[PDB]
């Protein structure tokens, strides 16, 4: 019966929202990792057209997961003592150059040099713009405006080597996320703005440090307890409407 | 009956005898990843592009 | 079973994976050489149900549609190749490396790996070998009527003979340097050997190119941080902690609705 | 009737489930022991011919396989002269009592009153290996070469060479229990060689590999067990009841 299919839906929602509260747990101590919510919203409602009349009578059926929204906060810094490593200060992202040649976006700071000293970030993907590392590189230098260099062993100078530029959004709520921290643009994000690190309403770089994920755990205990005992009321109301039609067929 | 259903040509059916919309039956590209809108207007993404 | 056990199932096996790391990092402390290890991980994939884009009406645009997501893949880890804290050993046969570069030593399979490590000794047929006869390149052989030895910071390796009154140069001792110190596959004595990644090896006397320099009686110590090892420690047994509070939230979602 | 069947067959695959990972658990602390997975499969598929060209309504499911998962487990020191672990692939050959040739790879050996290197269990390894009767110390280097030391003599006498044997498919043995496996056609005939060369692993001394079980993966996956038993026995109980309700009329 009607009662029947909004508490699935009911339950279904709880679902969902354990399904975020979790892939948020777990997803702690990945590095830039963005928190998750669920935003919920309610389906049709069911006019009862009455043969004045404060206020018409509607039956409403269950609720839909409408959304779910990144929250991009700034999260906290983790002190990785890599040279490789490089966290950003506001808004912005790094630009990396998928293997079909798609660009995505990643808020990640675990770089690496592979053997031909692309700047690579843990997984092959060859930043944008490209920047190589001479051969025997004795240090790597990124300032706080995201230009990077390199001092060579006989040289009392640090020979610039690459310019490191970060990219911002008109909604990078709206990116959708492809896995492996990386988000592509899309219709609901906008263009995006190629900008010098420190300008234009991008963020700073830090070198040494990488950003941890902003996911506040306390929170997610208490939103699982939640979950849970909303799930045990949907079930409560999908057992008293099964013994509702008990009692009917029975008679 | 929303059951909707995309064929291996492209033509949207609820249960064949296809669906009607601003004019003759509609087509999709192969490719559908259909999305339907809040009022009708159907959007599709070829599944491997941008 | 549901779609939030697996999710949970990953996030255990990330922590493990980390505790992994963290533990080979602990008990390799007061290792000649070693290099501290770290995870880095990596999100699953998104479920998309309502793509972001996706115009709902004519007009309007649906933004940040609905995606779920899964799982913390762990994608790597990285080696952090810094120079550890030199330690006085004053032990004639210890040498140690500052800078960039690795000794190589020859496998008795015929292949080279390559180690920083200077705990050398000295065998029946005089060879420079490493704590378990491993040949080092190129070989050196000290005369059987030698009385000291000592290594320049140029790596010239030269000994003092018997009523000779001078030190005659016996061998050279050379260090390689790899674009990319991090990509080296480790198996296991000290030794690393050269992958895909690391890529092509220069091999060139200490100081010229991008080398380091030979210091004798010294050690590389283990550039483990005791704290940061301390804290990882704490922070990862919250996690696993907190994971498995997870799992056991949905087990008890499942068990309400099997006596459904 | 027909759902019930279904869901007994649902009930046996999560039952042979709750097999193997009470044997993988149960096995944890065993030298060189393999974890085992089972991969279910569903069964046949009934076709309802409509006057798409039809609907099919699918029973049950059927366990089709169980893999091993032959990968490297940590090693445990020991301080025995005797136990050897692996680097790497290969097995240990051994010979059982009646003459035939099983794989072990498992290195908590022992010598017998002959001299002999056996296993924990009296088969002999292969190639014969036997200690000379006044061993001081017994020395396995990583290429497999087994030597002593006797009284005095300043110089190691060699006494055999420990070899490995790989396998094209790691996975197509069959285990007969007490820690050997058996060459089967889906395995491909050994591939004998001494270690470090031409793919086979090295040796440790004095160290044994140890289960590659995973007790977290365990832990969760009973939960996923119990609970899915719980639930087909829910259906079970469905089916059972609409029953009651068909021959009450």
């Amino acid at each position: 019966i009607s009662s029947l299919w909004i508490a699935k839906t009911g339950l279904d929602a709880q679902q969902t929202n354990m399904d975020v509260i979790a892939n948020n747990l777990a997803n702690v101590s990945t590095n830039g990792f963005k928190r998750q919510r669920a935003v919920f919203e309610d389906l049709l409602y069911q006019t009862i057209r009455q043969p004045t009349l404060p206020s018409g009578l509607q039956i409403g059926t269950g609720v839909r997961p409408v959304a779910t929204e990144r929250l991009h906060s700034q999260g906290n810094l983790s002190q990785t003592n890599n040279s490789k490593d490089v966290a950003i200060k506001g808004q912005g992202f790094f630009q990396v150059m998928l293997p079909d040649g798609t660009s995505a976006y990643t808020r990640d700071g675990s770089f690496q040099v592979d053997q031909n000293g692309q700047l690579v970030t843990a997984g092959g993907f060859q930043v944008q713009p490209a920047i190589t590392i001479p051969a025997n590189a004795l240090s790597i230098t990124i300032g706080r405006d995201g230009v990077v260099s390199v001092t060579q062993q006989g040289q009392a100078a640090p020979v610039q080597v690459g310019q490191l530029n970060l990219t911002t959004f008109m909604n990078d709520t709206g990116l959708e996320s492809i896995g492996e921290n990386l988000y592509i643009e899309t219709q609901s994000s906008g263009a995006p703005n190629e900008s010098t690190p420190g300008l234009n309403g991008a963020g700073l770089l830090y070198q040494g440090y990488v950003e941890t994920s902003n996911v506040n755990v306390a929170e997610e205990l208490v939103n699982m307890i939640q979950v849970q005992r909303a799930y045990e009321i949907n079930s409560k109301a999908v057992s008293t409407t099964d013994q509702m039609l008990q009692k009917l067929t029975q008679l | 009956n929303g059951n909707i259903q995309v064929g291996p040509t492209g033509q949207l059916t609820i249960q064949g005898h296809p669906v009607i919309g601003e004019g003759g039956p509609i087509t999709v590209p192969e490719g559908s990843e259909i999305t339907i809108a809040a009022d009708g207007t159907i959007s599709a993404l070829n599944p491997g592009d941008p």
